[PDB]
Protein backbone atom coordinates (compact mmCIF):
# COMPACT_ATOMS: atom_id res chain seq x y z
CA UNK A 1 0.00 0.00 0.00
CA UNK A 2 1.99 2.73 1.09
CA UNK A 3 3.97 3.65 4.40
CA UNK A 4 2.18 1.95 7.85
CA UNK A 5 -1.07 3.82 8.69
CA UNK A 6 -1.90 5.74 11.91
CA UNK A 7 -1.45 3.94 14.92
CA UNK A 8 -4.39 2.15 15.70
CA UNK A 9 -5.87 1.44 12.65
CA UNK A 10 -8.61 -1.30 14.11
CA UNK A 11 -12.10 -2.20 14.30
CA UNK B 1 25.04 8.58 12.51
CA UNK B 2 25.98 10.19 16.49
CA UNK B 3 24.40 13.40 16.88
CA UNK B 4 21.46 14.71 15.97
CA UNK B 5 19.26 12.24 18.51
CA UNK B 6 17.88 15.12 20.64
CA UNK B 7 14.01 14.29 20.58
CA UNK B 8 11.40 14.76 23.42
CA UNK B 9 7.60 14.27 23.80
CA UNK B 10 5.94 15.21 20.93
CA UNK B 11 3.45 18.07 21.06
CA UNK B 12 -0.16 16.72 20.62
CA UNK B 13 -1.89 19.75 19.71
CA UNK B 14 0.64 19.88 16.43
CA UNK B 15 -1.18 16.57 15.32
CA UNK B 16 -4.01 17.20 12.85
CA UNK B 17 -6.75 14.37 12.21
CA UNK B 18 -6.85 11.62 10.22
CA UNK B 19 -10.75 10.54 10.09
CA UNK B 20 -10.24 7.19 8.01
CA UNK B 21 -7.79 5.74 11.05
CA UNK B 22 -9.30 8.13 13.73
CA UNK B 23 -5.68 9.04 14.92
CA UNK B 24 -3.15 11.92 14.59
CA UNK B 25 -0.52 12.94 12.70
CA UNK B 26 1.62 16.03 12.67
CA UNK B 27 3.17 17.56 9.87
CA UNK B 28 5.74 18.91 11.18
CA UNK B 29 8.10 16.18 12.56
CA UNK B 30 5.87 13.66 10.60
CA UNK B 31 5.00 11.44 13.41
CA UNK B 32 1.94 9.40 14.01
CA UNK B 33 0.33 9.18 17.23
CA UNK B 34 -2.34 7.02 18.98
CA UNK B 35 -3.56 8.19 23.10
CA UNK B 36 -4.97 4.43 22.73
CA UNK B 37 -2.06 2.58 21.19
CA UNK B 38 -0.05 4.60 23.18
CA UNK B 39 2.67 4.20 20.33
CA UNK B 40 4.36 6.28 17.59
CA UNK B 41 5.50 6.22 13.88
CA UNK B 42 7.72 8.41 11.84
CA UNK B 43 6.93 8.11 8.47
CA UNK B 44 10.42 9.96 7.09
CA UNK B 45 11.78 6.50 8.37
CA UNK B 46 8.68 4.37 7.46
CA UNK B 47 9.15 3.07 10.88
CA UNK B 48 6.87 1.93 14.16
CA UNK B 49 8.22 3.89 16.99
CA UNK B 50 7.37 4.21 20.63
CA UNK B 51 8.60 6.94 22.95
CA UNK B 52 11.20 5.51 25.77
CA UNK B 53 12.16 8.84 27.31
CA UNK B 54 15.36 8.08 28.52
CA UNK B 55 17.08 7.92 25.09
CA UNK B 56 15.57 10.87 24.31
CA UNK B 57 14.99 9.21 20.85
CA UNK B 58 12.14 7.47 19.68
CA UNK B 59 13.01 3.86 19.13
CA UNK B 60 10.98 1.72 16.96
CA UNK B 61 8.17 -0.34 18.46
CA UNK B 62 9.49 -3.73 16.41
CA UNK B 63 9.75 -5.71 19.58
CA UNK B 64 9.94 -8.88 17.99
Amino acid sequence: GMRPPPPGIRG
Amino acid sequence: GAMGTKYAVPDTSTYQYDESSGYYYDPTTGLYYDPNSQYYYNSLTQQYLYWDGEKETYVPAAES
